[PDB]
């Protein structure tokens, strides 16, 4: 199997940057490379096949270069349709394998996050379950940790977040963490705790409530 | 024009069987080699299988060897997949998708024609309609409803009839370890509007038949 290591995972940047896309292969595949375009709920589109034949319809500010184990992606001035997920894929020797993808996003100012805490309604509390929420509103970069503590114990492995697309507007993210626990875990303790670490913040931010 | 057209994904238990079909139209199938390609939820795109212009040679990757088939009926300018003995990991959109291909033997070369995809949902859950519960603002205020243990996908969320926009935060639906769904959705409200100002998260869950309207209100 040929392993296609696509790099960086993501990126940030603003309409008129150049863009520089990196696919690697395990072994020398030639010429053999192929380049898509992904956005959310929408089926992949070629750009580039031969590692530089433009698609036909293809905008010429998308290029592409390479041959043997290296090859580029250039996007030569971003326009605002350009910011997507990009794939790239072998098309050398079965099994056909494809690159992790290339997620390109606006680039913003840097925005702290609003945090806020949500204690579990006392009609989920009948059902057995607690259900704590930790709000993380419109902050820019998207890399943002949440602790959770309940009496100062770290929780681990009982928490899921999800996190938003950059809003149309403002280009912020906004992430929820919600932490599981029993009814019986939840009335054992006290103190829960949300600590919020993000580069606008000077220090982690820590919204809390007691039982 | 060219088209691929999609159906027959669904949600089924695993074990059990699906087929797919990629219905083409718009140029010459029997021409055309015919990949399918899957992406699971947030995760990227895995080849699945190719199968030659003329319905001899097929290749498949390693982890559905022995379980999926590819096959084509080219009197009906159709595609197919049929997929037995399903498992959670097989949980994904499926992509039928064109390859002139390459040279004499016309080995894979690009896929430039795409369908639009079909889900394939892989689950022993079975159909549940969610609770919803508050997520009330306390002491610019956010709130917001918490949409737990529902199954399958989709769920929708509106805030007051469609009435209130702005604000608001509908995140991206998580997958529990009991292999239910949940979602959150918020909005950030001025402080000073709380005493007044109704809020009401209309939450409608079509595949169970579930319709809340949930009032979030100050503790």
């Amino acid at each position: 199997d040929i392993q296609m290591t696509q790099s960086p995972s993501s990126l940030s940047a603003s309409v008129g940057d150049r863009v520089t896309i990196t696919c690697r292969a395990s072994q020398s595949i030639s010429s053999y490379l192929n380049w898509y375009q992904q956005k959310p709920g929408k089926a992949p589109k070629l750009l580039i096949y031969a590692a530089s034949s433009l698609q036909s319809g293809v905008p010429s500010r998308f290029s592409g270069s390479g041959s043997g184990t290296d090859f580029t992606l250039t996007i030569s001035s971003l326009q605002p349709e350009d910011f997507a997920t990009y794939y790239c894929q072998q098309s050398y020797s079965t099994p056909l394998t494809f690159g992790g993808g290339t997620k390109v996003e606006i680039k913003r100012t840097v925005a702290a996050p609003s945090v806020f805490i949500f204690p579990p309604s006392d009609e989920q509390l009948k059902s057995g379950t607690a259900s704590v929420v930790c709000l993380l509103n419109n902050f820019y970069p998207r890399e943002a940790k949440v602790q959770w503590k309940v009496d100062n114990a770290l929780q681990s492995g009982n928490s899921q977040e999800s996190v938003t697309e950059q809003d149309s507007k403002d280009s912020t993210y906004s992430l929820s963490s919600t932490l599981t626990l029993s009814k019986a875990d939840y009335e054992k303790h006290k103190v829960y705790a949300c600590e919020v670490t993000h580069q606008g913040l000077s220090s982690p931010v820590t919204k809390s409530f007691n039982r | 024009q060219v088209q691929l057209v999609e159906s027959g994904g669904g949600v089924v238990q695993p074990g059990r069987s699906l087929r797919l079909s990629c219905a083409a139209s718009g140029f010459a199938f029997s021409s055309y080699g015919m990949h399918w390609v899957r992406q699971a939820p947030g995760k990227g795109l895995e080849w699945v299988a190719v199968i030659w212009f003329d319905g001899t040679k097929k290749y498949y990757t390693d982890s559905v060897k022995g379980r999926f088939t590819i096959s084509r009926d080219n009197s009906k300018n159709t595609l197919y997949l049929q997929m037995n003995t399903l498992r959670a990991e097989d949980t994904a959109v499926y992509y039928c998708a064109r390859d002139r291909g390459i040279g004499a033997r016309r080995g894979p070369y690009y896929m430039d024609v795409w369908g639009k995809g079909t889900t394939v949902t892989v689950s022993s859950a079975s159909t549940k309609g969610p609770s919803v519960f508050p997520l009330a603002p306390s002491s610019t205020a956010a709130l917001g409803c918490l949409v737990k243990d529902y199954f399958p996908e989709p769920v929708t969320v509106s805030w007051n009839s469609g009435a209130l926009t702005s604000g608001v935060h509908t995140f991206p639906a998580v997958l529990q370890s009991s292999g239910l769904y949940s979602l959150s959705s918020v909005v950030t409200v001025p402080s000073s509007s709380l005493g007044t100002q109704t809020y009401i998260c209309n939450v409608n869950h079509k595949p169970s038949n579930t319709k809340v309207d949930k009032r979030v209100e100050p503790k």
